[PDB]
């Protein structure tokens, strides 16, 4: 439709293997408000994903904060996948522990 | 407090 | 410059029932109340500990107001479908922003009260709090109707009186959380890239409020073009984080310095790798 989302995938506290952190998916500047967010560990959807900060900015564009509990390891892999009507195909942003 | 309609 | 603002959204959903209606209230751009018509038991809810000190007549009164606004927005979504002569089977969006910004003394500085349809400006109250700015012919109908009804006076009564007054009370009762200052904790990480050079990344973590400036210098000169910079993002615990990076030759890393400015810092931090 109109405004295409922007995605950041990051952890709350600095990541170090074994310690239970909290993974964040931050989605901004899209419109219409209907949006579909999935958070993945090794291509497998995580069941308990909370939402937060569902609102919009002075832009009129919507944003939302999605998070879940996780524990990073050396071989694990996490990502956030966002389906929105303004994109032809869903978009997957992988968590980089250095970003 | 908030506004109305 | 403090502020009390309310962001309201109604989203129609044909064949799925009545529109979803939501309110969020912010003080100094920090969320503290929220209403969600799709919640299990829909009512105004606290979102910060400090507002929890208000008595039950506050939550009932605001819940009463919210549920009434939801009814006015059901009508309006229908009124908007006919103005723009659109099909009735599609989803649409009506957004409403209202609030007051205040200068140090306490009385009004700017009043807001504007609407948007399907993500585009629809009608907004000018700075005079006396006239309206319409975006197309549809909102011109709304404008003259609200002119005939006297909508500016009633709306202006809120912004100059109540909004200003309650923001004054929210700041007193919530000063410790609202006006707290969490300095950023900073550090620099090293990342050898394949091209043979390096990426120096300068992190700021755990800070409040949100405003911050990250800058990379070299021998005192800011490097604003070759710099990389993410949008400030919420940590999830009320604080924020941000990082800024640059690409530098291997061996000269100690030449570059990152500067972090935040209102929690009496002096900007400086760090090297």
């Amino acid at each position: 439709i109109q405004k295409t989302p922007q995605i950041q995938v990051y952890s709350r506290h600095p990541p170090e293997n074994g310690k239970p952190n909290i993974l964040n998916c931050y989605v901004t500047q899209f419109h219409p408000p209907h949006i579909e967010i999935q958070m993945l560990k090794n291509g497998k959807k995580i069941p308990k994903v909370e939402m937060s900060d569902m609102s919009f900015s002075k832009d009129w564009s919507f944003y939302i904060l999605a998070h879940t509990e996780f524990t990073p390891t050396e071989t694990d892999t996490y990502a956030c996948r966002v389906k929105h009507a303004s994109m032809a195909e869903p978009k997957t942003v992988y968590w980089d522990r250095d970003m | 407090r908030g506004p109305g309609c | 410059s403090h502020s009390l603002r309310y962001f309201v959204t109604a989203v129609s959903r044909p064949g799925f029932g009545e529109p979803r209606y939501m309110e969020v209230g912010y003080v100094d751009n920090t969320e503290f109340v929220r209403f969600d018509s799709d919640a299990e038991n829909p009512r105004y809810e606290p979102r910060a500990r400090w507002i929890e000190q208000e008595g039950p007549e506050y939550w009932e009164r605001e819940t009463r107001r919210a549920k009434g606004n939801e009814q006015c927005f059901r009508v309006d979504l229908r009124t908007a479908l006919r103005y723009y002569n659109q099909s009735a089977g599609g989803s649409h969006t009506l957004q409403w922003m209202a609030g007051c910004d205040v200068e140090s003394d306490g009385r009004l500085l700017r009043g807001y009260w504007q609407f948007a349809y399907d993500g585009c400006d629809y009608i907004a109250l000018n700075e005079d709090l006396k006239t309206w700015t319409a975006a197309d012919m549809a909102a011109q109908i709304t404008r003259r109707k609200w002119e005939q009804a006297g909508a500016a006076e009633r709306d202006r009564a809120y912004l100059e009186g109540e909004c200003v007054e309650w923001l004054r009370r929210y700041l007193k009762n919530g000063n410790a959380t609202l006006l707290r200052t969490d300095p950023p904790k900073a550090h620099v990480t090293h990342h050898r890239r394949p091209e043979g050079d390096v990426t120096l990344r300068c992190w700021a973590l755990g800070f409040y409020p949100a405003d911050i400036t990250l800058t990379w210098q070299l021998n005192g000169e800011e490097l604003t073009q070759e710099m990389e910079l993410v949008e400030t993002r919420p940590a999830g615990d009320g604080t924020f984080q941000k990082w800024a990076s640059v690409v530098v030759p291997l061996g000269k890393e100690q030449k570059y310095t990152c500067h972090v400015e935040h209102e929690g810092l009496p002096e900007p931090l400086t760090l090297r790798w």
